[PDB]
């Protein structure tokens, strides 16, 4: 019951940040082909768009 | 028998859903009042000065009649 309320204080300390998107915005940008052919799983997938869960 | 189960009508309402309540006044309201206090601190800033340049005008004519002696 309380841990929604933790995490939208963690989401209203981190995400809208400038300086938390200055370091996180145009680093690490991976292709989903790249991505694949890497052996990436997981997030690393689902964060480049690929639609695979487990 | 005896073990750990959920009551007959369930539990509560859990939430799991972002919650930012965008708290806040729209930027017409602060500029205006930044504006404003500009206006303000510029206004005060003149009268003072206005002020101390008599004041420094009044210190300069007392050393010219002062300076003969001297």
């Amino acid at each position: 019951k309380n841990f929604s309320l933790r995490i939208d204080e963690l989401e209203e300390m981190l995400t809208n940040n400038r300086i938390w998107r200055n370091r996180t915005v145009d680093i690490g940008v991976v292709t989903a082909e790249d991505a694949l052919n890497y052996g990436f799983s997981g997030v690393m997938l689902r964060g480049s768009g690929i639609q695979w869960d487990l | 028998v005896k073990q750990d189960m959920p009551p007959v009508g369930g539990y509560g309402p859990i939430d799991y859903k972002r919650n930012l309540p965008r708290r806040g006044l729209s930027g017409y309201s602060m500029f205006a009042v930044g504006i404003g206090a500009l206006l303000f601190g510029y206004w005060s800033m003149m009268r003072w000065n206005r002020e101390r340049r008599r004041l420094q005008i009044e210190d300069f004519e007392a050393r010219i009649a002062l300076m003969p002696l001297l």
